């Protein structure tokens, strides 16, 4: 009882209208489904791009194809004649279907627990939080049982490309005998936080 | 030039085609990560992680359909643009480990390459200035909001005190290969 992932159809322009040293010419189509509060709100945006210029767009909040630049002026009239009702219908048959029937049992159930380690690198403690999914996470620093607000800094969220993330969170500190510093990580994969302590 | 607000975003999917050379790709993404690509020559769906395809299918014909339509659209738009060619961009790389580096414990070195356009590139690895091809994997070209691409390459490695690494990137937009260095 395999379930099928569906796709957004790339519409074709009407014809006859109106290598490091070689020239190249590039075209792109992007079909984007935006979801909020499950499938309670869905927005569909499809984009047609020549080289780097998006020239034609369907946006379900607008309800029809529109020219994004002058290059797409007559494209939008042709696509609205030929593909308008088909594209409107893809919000349910493609976006809603993929979310409810394929993302709910897979992507949205994926939970990878973070690994947490502390290193010292005047000075600064670095808490490395690695290999977690999804991206939502909270990392807190404590000194002798009290939470630190500064100097707490963080790198950007790092996307590893393998459906995991990592982040580094730094604490400006001066070591004294014999304090305890704690990196404290809350993540949807964890019922209770993971903590690591570091001592002078 | 303003984000759309959403809890989740699926790309179902993204297609790119370029001429000459008949080079194209078709992928789906969810929340910015690759679900699969369609091997257009083999006509088969290749999942990013094998588990993704255990309960779910994608018919490769959908990717073939999008690529055929994009080849058609490219012909029309190329003429309409007065045959304006693509601009070769200079890609930029950063290298980082997947996990904190521990002596003798297998790890993965990641070469993140951004500002790729057109989507043709070579990313390769050096260890102690010698080419390494064992244990190397690459993502598809992943889309950027400005319609360039990024790509990641992966190198299995075992951290030691006697190894130096480089990610090497070759691209039409680079006069000479760029080397991104990394050491523990
Ligand atoms: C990626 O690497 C390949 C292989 O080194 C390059 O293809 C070679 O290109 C040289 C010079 O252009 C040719 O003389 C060889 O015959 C090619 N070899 C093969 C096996 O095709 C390719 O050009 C590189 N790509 C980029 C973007 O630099
Ligand atoms: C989320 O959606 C459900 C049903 O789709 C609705 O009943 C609920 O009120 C929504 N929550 C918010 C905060 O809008
Ligand atoms: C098209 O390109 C040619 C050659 O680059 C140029 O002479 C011409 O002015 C351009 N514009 C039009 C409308 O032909």
């Amino acid at each position: 009882h395999l379930v099928e992932r569906l796709y957004l159809v790339c519409g074709e322009e009407g014809a006859g209208g109106g290598g490091g040293s070689e020239r190249h010419f590039v075209h792109q189509f992007k079909g984007e489904c935006y979801f909020t509060n499950g499938t309670q709100r869905i927005r569909l945006v499809t984009r047609y791009i020549y080289n780097r210029e998006e020239y034609l767009r369907f946006d379900s909040d607008v309800g029809e194809y529109r020219a994004v630049t002058e290059l797409g002026r007559h494209s939008a009239e042709y696509y609205n004649k030929q593909y308008l009702e088909r594209t409107r219908a893809e919000l349910d048959t493609a976006c809603r279907h993929n979310y409810e029937e394929t993302e709910v049992p897979t992507s949205l159930r994926r939970l990878e627990q973070p690994n947490v380690a502390i290193s010292l690198s005047h000075n600064t403690l670095v808490c490395s939080v690695t290999d977690f999914y999804p991206a939502k996470i909270k990392v807190r620093w404590f000194r002798n049982g009290q939470e630190e607000t500064v100097g707490v800094s963080s790198t950007q969220l790092i996307r590893n490309g393998d459906w995991t993330f990592q982040v580094l969170v730094m604490l400006e500190m001066t070591p004294h005998q014999g304090e305890v510093y704690t990196c404290h990580v809350e993540h949807p994969s964890l019922k209770s936080p993971i903590t690591v302590e570091w001592r002078a | 030039e303003d984000d759309i607000e959403a809890d989740h975003v699926g790309f179902y999917g993204t297609t790119v085609y370029q001429s000459p050379g008949d080079i194209g790709q078709y992928t789906h993404e969810f929340d910015g990560d690759e679900l699969f690509y369609v091997d257009l020559d083999k006509k088969k769906t290749v999942w990013r992680l094998p588990e993704f395809g255990q309960l779910i299918l994608f018919e490769p014909q959908g990717g073939l359909q999008n690529i055929a339509a994009e080849k058609h659209n490219l012909g029309i738009l190329t003429k309409r643009s007065n045959f304006t060619p693509a601009t070769n961009e200079a890609p930029q790389a950063t290298v980082f480990p997947k996990s904190p580096v521990l002596l003798g414990q297998p790890n993965t070195l990641i070469c993140f390459v951004d500002n790729i356009f057109p989507p043709v590139i070579n990313i390769t690895w050096l260890r102690n200035s010698k080419s390494v091809t064992d244990g190397v994997y690459e993502t598809s070209f992943l889309v950027n909001r400005d319609h360039s691409f990024h790509k990641l390459s992966y190198l299995t490695f075992i951290p030691s005190d006697d190894d130096i690494y480089d990610c090497k990137v070759e691209h039409w937009g680079l006069e000479e290969p760029v080397l991104k260095h990394w050491e523990p």
